[PDB]
């Protein structure tokens, strides 16, 4: 019954400004004997399957660019895109793998 | 490449069943925990369940008893999901996502999607 | 000599530097392993559990690791129990956070890479694909160094080079498929061969209730260190789950046993040894037991020759 939250819903950017988004959990997602922080950040472009950007809340997957530096631990988590461009207008979902997995709400980046 | 691909969508009458399929190539379909993840029309993602390599343990989202029956067949290199007792809110896509081992129980490769619709 | 670990830490290393400088060739006094183990067993009863080995204990354990390591290079030794007690306590000191400090130490080049108890442990399941994920999150290491830190850690943790990891156990003569052994747990009078294949000549079999990474794991006890004439034929016995259990145990239950804890998707993650009362109270009362996970299981390896699974607390 782990329920994830995300804020804000409609985050509007301009092409180049650093932006964040929070994924505040309800229960602690911290493995107590290996300190892993079970989480995963997914990006879904409009009309495509999702992609895996971050897993274990910090370890960026290969092929994902170096502008997706997400971190945070324990219950609150953030994802920081360094310099956004027109090739990042997509939703962003956070998952948790502690209990039975539950995706977050979803924040989308609307270019101005 | 990897190229997970599902099939078996369309328009179904409400109050029945359907056996969606998955199809993999390019990698070993055994020794991999495969899962199922569905969307909604223009809404957030939802999780359904997963199944280990030798089909010994199967998890599910909190739901009814036999709403979902996930069962893989390693010989055909396919993965089947069987949604039973279709309500009027089950129109979705359905993704066949592979979850590797030393990842954070996250989903590496995602399939295409099969539009399920339930109406008149 | 046997009560060497009850001295001051200043006079613990000084009595272990005098052993190596006064007995340089192995075999003339093999009873020095009773001193090198009791320094380890007295550093394990007061160590905060699952934490990385700090820089004061890592200097003391490196001094008294050379007297053990002079004796694994031989073939016949008098100290059989005291040598295998050093291996199990080093397995208990090599947890998932412990290897996270070594792969930092080999990458930067600091003094965490000279010695670690993982180099003498009986953890055979450590592969290249796992150790690339056990890198620490805080030390932001680039990918060229964490590939060299795993390659250096796996070179010292070799299985065949200079006979340093195994073949001195009497229970190592039992197992036929040496490639599919995950971990060996030498308790008192029982030695559990935890493997991923049924071809282990033991006394009984225990197939776990769920799967491991690829194939399910089997725990074959070897009671009183004696193989069988053949592998056990038939069904494998089930691990009885324990649903009801009390957390505040006043007496010394569990002391002597083992409490290995594996994970289905990430492999085995923590082996612990319950030596005395201070280690048993530091397991039950802390946040070790976490049943809100989905894929983590806790096995209790009894010295009677049976396995139990902890699956609930009040």
């Amino acid at each position: 019954d782990i329920v994830m939250s995300q804020s804000p819903s409609s985050l509007a950017v301009s092409a180049g400004e650093k932006v964040t988004m929070n994924c505040k959990s309800s229960q602690s997602l911290l493995n107590s004997r290996t300190r892993k922080n079970y989480l995963a950040w997914y990006q879904q472009k409009p009309g495509q399957s999702p992609k895996l950007l971050i897993y274990w809340a910090s370890t960026r997957e290969s092929g994902v660019p170096d502008r997706f530096t997400g971190s945070g631990s324990g219950t609150d988590f953030t994802l920081t895109i360094s310099s956004v461009q027109a090739e990042d207008l997509a939703f962003y979902y956070c998952k948790q793998s502690y209990n039975l997995p539950t995706f977050g709400g979803g924040t989308k980046l609307e270019i101005k | 490449e990897v190229k997970l691909l599902e099939s078996g969508g369309g328009l179904v009458q409400p109050g029945g069943s359907l056996k969606l399929s998955c199809a993999a190539s390019g990698f070993d379909f055994s020794r991999y925990w495969m899962t199922w993840v569905r969307q909604a029309p223009g809404q957030g993602l939802e999780w359904i369940g997963e199944i280990n390599p030798d089909s010994s343990t199967i998890n599910y989202t909190p739901s009814l008893k036999d709403k979902f029956i996930i069962s893989r067949d390693n010989a055909k290199n396919t993965l089947y999901l069987q949604v039973s007792k279709l309500r009027s809110e089950d129109t979705a896509l359905y993704y066949c996502a592979r979850s590797p081992y030393y990842y954070g129980s996250s989903y590496d490769v995602w399939g295409a999607g099969t539009a399920v619709t339930v109406s008149s | 000599m046997e009560e060497l670990g009850h001295l001051t830490t200043e006079k613990q290393e000084y009595a272990l530097r005098l052993a190596t400088v006064g007995y340089p060739k192995a075999g003339v006094y093999s009873g020095l392993i009773g001193g090198a183990t009791s320094v380890l067993l007295s550093a394990y009863n007061r160590h905060p559990l699952f934490q990385p080995l700090h820089t004061v204990m890592r200097e003391t354990l490196f001094i008294g690791s050379h007297v053990v390591l002079r004796e694994l290079r031989l073939n016949v030794t008098t100290q059989g129990p005291n040598l295998a007690l050093y291996q199990l306590l080093s397995t208990a000191l090599c947890s998932a956070l412990e290897i996270g400090e070594v792969l930092r130490g080999l990458a930067l080049g600091t003094e965490s890479g000279l010695f670690s108890p993982c180099y003498l442990s009986l953890r055979f399941d450590l592969t290249r694909d796992k150790l690339l994920s056990m890198a620490p999150q805080e030390a932001t290491l680039d990918q060229a160094a964490v590939s060299n830190a795993v390659d250096g850690f796996l070179g010292r943790l070799s299985l065949e080079r200079e006979d340093r990891d195994a073949w001195h156990l009497p229970a190592y003569k039992c197992v036929d498929r040496l490639d599919k052994v995950l971990m060996i747990i030498p308790l008192i009078n029982v030695t559990f061969i935890i493997s991923s294949d049924r071809e282990v000549r033991g006394s009984a079999l225990y197939e776990a209730s769920t799967t491991y990474l690829s194939s399910s794991l089997f725990l074959s006890p070897v009671i009183m260190n004696k193989c069988s004439q053949g592998a056990v034929a038939g069904e494998p016995r089930q691990i009885p789950k324990i649903q009801n259990f009390t957390r505040t145990q006043k007496s010394c239950i569990f002391c002597g046993f083992a409490l290995l804890s594996y994970d289905e998707k990430e492999g085995l993650e923590t082996t612990t040894y319950i030596t005395s009362q201070e280690v048993q109270n530091s397991i039950l009362s802390s946040n070790y037991f976490d049943f809100d996970n989905l894929h983590v299981h806790y096995l209790l390896l009894t010295t009677n020759g049976t396995v139990m699974e902890i699956a609930g607390l009040y």
